[PDB]
C-alpha cells in the first residue's frame, strides 16, 4: 500500500458495449457464426458485465443448437441464451440483501 | 434467377415425347406465359430447336432499354469519386440483364467487371454462383464444375459460414446431376436443414431428390436411420404427388411387404425419373439397382426359394422373373444360382474365413504394384 | 462476536447498520407466515398460529389484536413484546387524536405514531428493538382502505401487497400472479387461503387459521343502534366455520 | 453465497442448480414410489392421504 | 363443420384492426389457431402461428401465449418429429416459469410432457405426469373434461402394461370414481392386454385386439 517501489496502476473497467460486440464477435466466429448477424445486436441491446459473461452466452447458444441435434445457430438462440445467462447472474447478487433502504 | 429453372423444367417436358400429351401441352402455355414475360429472344432459338421476332424486337428493345439503361448509369458511376464501391453493385444490375435473357455468354463478362474493383469477399462468392445457376439453365455441366471449383477455394478463404449452406445444394445438384450418387447421398441430406431458397430448384424438388440418392446408396440399416427417422422428411410430410411415389417405395422395403413394393417402383419410374431431368438419364441407373438391392436383401433370408414362390410375391411371372434375375447374377450382388428343374433358387453367401482371406490377398497385390513401380523408378534416376 | 459499538444503540455501528437491527428481523423470519392483500373494496389479512401444547387452548392465543375497532393489525414475532406495543399504540393514539381531534385516527396518522414507539425502542441505549414486524392494515374515510407494514427500526411503508415470515418468498410471488388490486375482494380471500395452504398442509383447519377483513361498515355492530352516520367497524373478524364455508369455494 | 459470488460466478459454474427441498407433488410422489416398488404393499388405507400429509 | 367456421373467422379478424384495439386481433388469431389443428393441416397451423409470433415475442407470458406454445407442441408430435416437440416443451416451460396459471394451462402442461416421454422408451417419468393431470381433470367442471379424464385414465394403465406390473392395474383400478364415472371401453381394454403380457401368451394377446380394437384406432 505505502510508497516503496510499485508506480505503474492499469485500470481495467468491466466492458462496454462496443468490446462486447469484439469479444462476441471471435468466439462466434470460431464456433458457428450467428446468422443472420445479429451478433451485433445482441452486444448493442445489452452490456453483460465482464468477458466471463460473454463466453458463457457463447457456450449456451451452441447448446441450444445441440438440443434440437443441429449443429448451426441462429439469431433465435442467442435471444434465448442471453435473457438466462444475464439475469441468473443478478437473481444469485442480489439474495444478499434483505429489504435496507 | 429465379424464373431460370421453372423455364427450364417445362421446356425439358415439352422436349420429351414420353410423358402424356396432355402434360407436353399443359406444360406448353405455362412455359409461353414466361418466355414472353422475360424477353428470351436469344435463349428461345436454343430451345425451339431441342424438343416472333417479336420476341426479339421485344429483345433488342429491352436490349437498348434494359442495355443502355446499364449503360449511362454505369458511365456516371465511373465518373462519380468513389471507385470500388459505386462501380461494383452497378455492374451487379448489368448481370442480372443478361440472366434475365438467359446469355450466360454475357452475363459472365459483366460480373467479371463487378468483382473487378474490390468488393466484399463474401460478396465475390454469392457473384461467383450466380454464373453457375445459368450453366443448369443450359444443361452445361461442365461449365457448372469448373464455377464450384473457384467458390470452394474462397470458402475458407472467407470463413463464410453463410455461403457454404449454398454451396451444399449447389453441390449437392453437382453431384445428382453427375453419375457419381455416393457425393450426393452426403450432400444433399444435409441441404434438407440448411435449404436456401433464393436462386434454387424448390424445396419440394430437393426432398425427392435425398430420398432418391438415399435409396442407391445407403444400406437397408443406414436407411433407417438417415431417411426414413429424418426428422426433416416427417416434418414436409407427402402433399406433391412425386414426394409421396418415392416416400411410399421406402417404407415397404424396411416393412418387407414386397406385394406393394413391385406396384411403387412403377409409380416411380412415371412420374418422378422420367420427368426430372437429371433423373431421365440415370433412370436406367437408379431402376437397375432398385431390382437389385430388394432381391439381395430377400435372398438373405432364405437358404432357398421356389421361383413360384418369389415371383408371386412380386406380382410377376415365372417366365418375367426368369429373365430378370439372370441379368443381375453376373454384376454379383444377388449371390444366387438357379435350378431349373427342380425349381430350387439356392443362395450362396460366404460369410466365413474367406470373407477375410479376399480382402487381404487383393490389398497387399495392391500394395506391390506401387513398391515395383517406384522402386524401379528410383533405381534408375 | 460482533462489536461492542454495534451491541450498544447509543454508539454508531461501524457499518452504520446496528447488529441489534438485524437480530429483529432474524427473529421476525423465525415466526409465522402473515400476510396482507390490498382489494378494490376491502383489505384481508390472515396468518397460521401456533399449534403450542396439545392441551394449550389454541383460541387465546391471538395473532390479530384490534387496534380501534375499524382497524385491526398482524404481526410475525413475539407473544410479550406483542402485546406491550399494543397497548403502547392504542394510549398515545388516544392522547393525541381522541381527545384532541375527538375521532378515531387516520389511519396514516395511527401507523406515524406507531413507527415513533418503535423508534424509541431503538435509539434508547440498553433497550432492544420489538422483536415485532407489524402490517397494520386498516380502513379511514379520507383516504380509503390502507395497508401497511411498520418495521421494528421505526421506517413505515405503503404497499400493494407484502408478506412477512418464512413463507414471505413463497407468497409475494403467488400473489402477483394470480392478483392485482383493481380485482374485488371476495376473489382475494380464496386466493390467501391457497397461498397460507403452501405453507402447511398437515391441518388448515379453520381452528388454526385466523382470517379477518376490514371493509365494509356493519351497521349491526355498531352497537347503538337508532343512529346511522357514525360509521359501524370497518373490521370484522371471521370466525372458522365462516372460514371453512371460505375453503369450499376455493 | 458460502462462495464469493462475483468471484465464483456463471461461466466457471455456468450451471448452478438448486434442488427442491420445498418439494412440488411429483417429486415427492417419485420419492414414494422408489419404496412402493421395493416390497409389495397391501391396500388396507389410502396411498395418496400421506403424500398431502407430508 | 368447415365451411360455416372458416367463413366466420375471417370476417371477424377484420373489425379489430380498423377501429378496436391489436389485443382484439392477436385473441381471434388463438381461435384461428385451434380451428386449423382440427383440419389435420399442421403445415397450415404452424404457418398461422408464425405470423403473429415475432410480436409476440415481446409479450411473452401471458397465460394465452403459453397455449400457443403448448398447442405447437402438439403440432409437432402429429408431424411425428420429436425434434421441435421436445424443442417446444421448452418455450411453454419458460412462459410458465410461475407454474400458478389456471388449471386448464397446467393440465395441458403436464400431459405433454409425459406424451413426450412415452416416445422415449421411459414410463417410469410418463406415468408421472400423468398421474397430476388425472387429478386436475376430476376437480375441473365436467364440460367435457369427464371424457378427458378417461382419456388419461387409459395412459396411466398404458405405462404399468409397458413396464408388465399387473399389481398396478389393480391397484389404480377401484371404485372410488375410476370404473364408475370414469369407466369406459378402453379400461377394459388396457387390463385384458396387460393380462397376456404377463402369461407370455401371444395368442391372447390377438384375441384381445380383435376386441378392443376401436381402442386401438
Ligand atoms: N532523504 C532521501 N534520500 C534519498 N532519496 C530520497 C530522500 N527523500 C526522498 N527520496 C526520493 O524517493 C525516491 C525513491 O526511494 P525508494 O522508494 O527507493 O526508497 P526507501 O525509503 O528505501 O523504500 P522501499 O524499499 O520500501 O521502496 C528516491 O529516488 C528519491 O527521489
Amino acid at each position: 500500500l505505502r510508497p516503496g517501489r510499485i508506480d505503474r496502476k492499469i485500470e481495467f473497467p468491466p466492458p462496454s458495449v462496443a468490446a462486447r460486440a469484439e469479444i462476441l464477435r471471435i468466439h462466434s466466429r470460431k464456433m458457428n457464426l450467428t446468422r443472420g448477424i445479429n451478433l451485433r445486436k445482441v452486444a448493442e441491446k445489452m452490456n453483460g458485465c465482464s468477458g466471463a459473461d460473454v463466453k458463457g452466452v457463447c457456450t449456451e447458444a451452441g447448446m441450444y443448437a445441440l438440443r434440437e441435434r443441429r449443429i448451426h445457430v441462429t439469431q433465435e438462440d442467442f435471444e434465448l441464451a442471453v435473457g438466462k445467462v444475464m439475469n441468473k447472474n443478478q437473481e444469485t447478487a442480489i439474495s444478499v440483501a434483505k429489504l435496507f433502504k | 434467377r429465379v424464373p431460370n429453372y421453372e423455364v427450364s423444367e417445362k421446356a425439358f417436358l415439352l422436349t420429351q415425347s414420353k410423358v402424356s400429351i396432355e402434360q407436353r401441352k399443359e406444360a406448353a402455355e405455362f412455359v409461353l406465359a414466361k418466355i414472353k414475360e422475360e424477353e428470351m429472344a436469344p435463349y428461345y432459338k436454343y430451345l425451339c430447336e431441342e424438343y416472333d421476332q417479336e420476341l426479339y424486337n421485344e429483345l433488342c428493345k429491352k436490349n437498348e432499354s434494359k442495355i443502355k439503361e446499364l449503360n449511362e448509369k454505369i458511365q456516371k458511376l465511373e465518373e462519380d469519386d468513389e471507385g470500388e464501391l459505386e462501380q461494383a453493385q452497378a455492374w451487379i444490375n448489368l448481370g442480372e440483364y443478361y440472366a434475365q435473357i438467359g446469355d450466360k455468354d454475357n452475363a459472365e463478362k459483366t460480373l467479371g467487371k463487378s468483382l473487378s474493383k474490390a468488393i466484399s469477399t463474401g460478396a465475390k462468392i454469392d457473384v461467383m454462383l450466380t454464373i453457375a445457376r445459368l450453366g443448369f439453365f443450359y444443361n452445361d455441366q461442365l461449365y457448372v464444375k469448373e464455377k464450384l471449383e473457384a467458390v470452394n477455394s474462397m470458402i475458407e478463404k472467407g470463413g463464410d459460414w453463410e455461403r457454404r449452406n449454398r454451396y451444399k445444394t449447389y453441390y449437392g445438384i453437382h453431384c445428382l446431376a453427375v453419375r457419381n450418387f455416393k457425393e450426393a447421398a452426403k450432400l444433399l441430406v444435409d441441404s434438407l436443414a440448411t435449404f436456401t431458397s433464393i436462386e434454387l430448384t424448390s424445396y419440394e424438388s430437393i426432398a425427392t431428390y435425398a430420398s432418391v440418392t438415399g435409396l442407391f446408396t445407403l444400406e437397408r440399416t443406414d436407411l433407417k436411420s438417415k431417411v426414413i427417422d429424418s426428422p426433416e422428411l416427417l416434418s414436409l410430410i407427402s402433399t406433391t404427388a412425386a414426394l409421396q411415389s418415392i416416400s411410399s417405395l421406402t417404407i415397404s422395403l424396411y416393412a418387407s411387404d414386397y406385394a406393394s413394393y413391385f406396384p411403387y417402383l412403377l409409380e416411380t419410374y412415371a412420374n418422378v425419373l422420367i420427368p426430372c431431368k437429371y433423373l431421365n438419364r440415370h433412370a436406367d441407373f437408379f431402376v437397375r439397382e432398385m431390382r437389385r438391392k430388394v432381391y439381395a436383401q430377400l435372398l438373405e433370408s432364405y437358404k432357398t426359394l421356389s421361383l413360384k414362390s418369389m415371383a408371386s410375391a412380386f406380382g410377376v411371372s415365372v417366365a418375367f422373373l426368369d429373365n430378370d434375375l439372370g441379368k443381375f447374377i453376373p454384376n454379383k450382388q444377388l449371390n444366387c444360382v438357379i435350378d431349373r428343374v427342380n425349381g430350387i433358387v439356392e443362395t450362396n453367401r460366404p460369410d466365413n474365413k474367406n470373407a477375410q482371406y479376399h480382402l487381404l490377398v487383393k490389398q497387399g497385390d495392391g500394395l506391390l504394384t506401387k513398391l515395383q513401380k517406384y522402386g524401379a523408378a528410383v533405381r534408375l534416376t | 462476536m460482533t462489536d461492542r459499538y454495534s451491541f450498544s444503540l447509543t454508539t454508531f455501528s461501524p457499518s452504520g447498520k446496528l447488529g441489534q437491527i438485524d437480530y429483529a428481523l432474524t427473529a421476525v423470519k423465525q415466526g409465522v407466515t402473515s400476510l396482507g392483500i390490498k382489494a378494490t373494496n376491502g383489505v384481508v389479512i390472515a396468518t397460521e398460529k401456533k399449534s403450542s401444547s396439545p392441551l394449550a387452548m389454541s383460541e387465546t392465543l391471538s395473532k390479530v389484536s384490534l387496534l380501534t375497532p375499524d382497524i385491526g393489525a398482524v404481526y410475525s414475532g413475539m407473544g410479550p413484546d406483542y402485546r406491550v406495543l399494543v397497548d403502547k399504540s392504542r394510549k398515545v393514539a388516544h392522547t393525541s387524536y381522541k381527545r384532541i381531534y375527538g375521532e378515531y385516527p387516520p389511519t396514516k396518522l395511527l401507523v406515524s405514531e406507531v413507527a415513533k414507539i418503535m423508534q424509541e425502542a431503538t435509539q434508547s441505549g440498553g433497550v432492544r428493538p420489538f422483536g415485532v414486524s407489524l402490517l397494520i392494515a386498516g380502513h379511514d374515510e379520507f383516504n380509503g382502505f390502507s395497508l401497511y407494514q411498520v418495521d421494528p427500526s421505526g421506517s413505515y411503508f405503503p404497499w400493494k401487497a407484502t408478506a412477512i415470515g418464512k413463507g414471505s418468498v413463497a407468497a409475494k410471488t403467488f400473489l402477483e400472479k394470480r392478483w392485482n388490486d383493481e380485482l374485488e375482494l371476495e376473489d382475494a380471500i380464496h386466493i390467501a387461503l391457497l397461498t397460507l395452504k403452501e405453507s402447511v398442509e398437515g391441518e388448515f383447519n379453520g381452528d388454526t387459521i385466523e382470517l379477518a377483513i376490514i371493509g365494509d361498515e356493519n351497521p349491526d355492530l355498531l352497537g347503538y343502534t337508532g343512529i346511522p352516520t357514525d360509521k359501524g367497524p370497518r373490521f370484522r373478524k371471521l370466525t372458522s366455520q365462516e372460514i371453512n364455508d371460505r375453503l369450499e369455494a376455493l | 453465497d458460502t462462495l464469493d459470488p462475483a468471484l465464483l460466478r456463471p461461466g466457471r459454474l455456468d450451471r448452478k442448480i438448486e434442488f427442491p427441498s420445498l418439494r412440488d407433488r411429483r417429486e415427492r410422489r417419485l420419492i414414494f414410489g422408489t419404496i412402493a416398488s421395493k416390497m409389495s404393499l397391501a391396500p388396507e388405507a389410502d396411498l395418496d392421504s400421506l403424500i398431502i400429509r407430508n | 363443420s368447415l365451411d360455416d367456421q372458416i367463413f366466420v373467422c375471417e370476417k371477424s379478424i377484420e373489425f379489430a384492426k380498423r377501429e378496436k384495439r391489436v389485443f382484439l386481433k392477436h385473441s381471434l388469431s388463438i381461435k384461428l389457431a385451434t380451428l386449423h389443428y382440427q383440419k389435420k393441416q399442421y403445415k397450415d397451423s404452424l404457418a398461422l402461428i408464425n405470423d403473429l409470433l415475432r410480436e409476440f415475442k415481446k409479450l411473452d407470458d401471458k397465460p394465452s401465449l403459453v397455449d400457443v406454445h403448448l398447442l405447437e407442441s402438439k403440432v409437432y408430435h402429429k408431424l411425428r418429429n420429436l425434434a421441435k416437440s421436445k424443442a417446444s416443451l421448452t418455450a411453454a416451460r419458460t412462459a410458465a416459469n410461475s407454474i400458478y396459471c389456471p388449471t386448464q394451462t397446467v393440465a395441458e402442461l403436464d400431459l405433454m410432457s409425459g406424451i413426450l416421454h412415452c416416445e422415449d422408451k421411459d414410463y417410469k417419468t410418463a406415468f408421472s405426469y400423468f398421474f397430476e393431470s388425472f387429478e386436475s381433470y376430476h376437480n375441473l367442471t365436467t364440460h367435457n373434461s369427464y371424457e378427458k379424464a378417461c382419456q388419461v385414465l387409459k395412459y396411466m394403465l398404458l405405462s404399468k402394461i409397458m413396464l408388465n406390473l399387473i399389481d398396478d392395474v389393480k391397484n389404480i383400478l377401484n371404485a372410488k370414481y375410476t370404473k364408475e364415472t370414469y369407466q369406459s371401453r378402453g379400461i377394459d381394454a388396457m387390463k385384458a392386454v396387460a393380462e397376456a403380457y404377463n402369461n407370455r401368451s401371444l395368442l391372447d394377446f390377438n384375441t384381445a385386439l380383435k376386441q378392443y380394437e376401436k381402442e386401438l384406432m
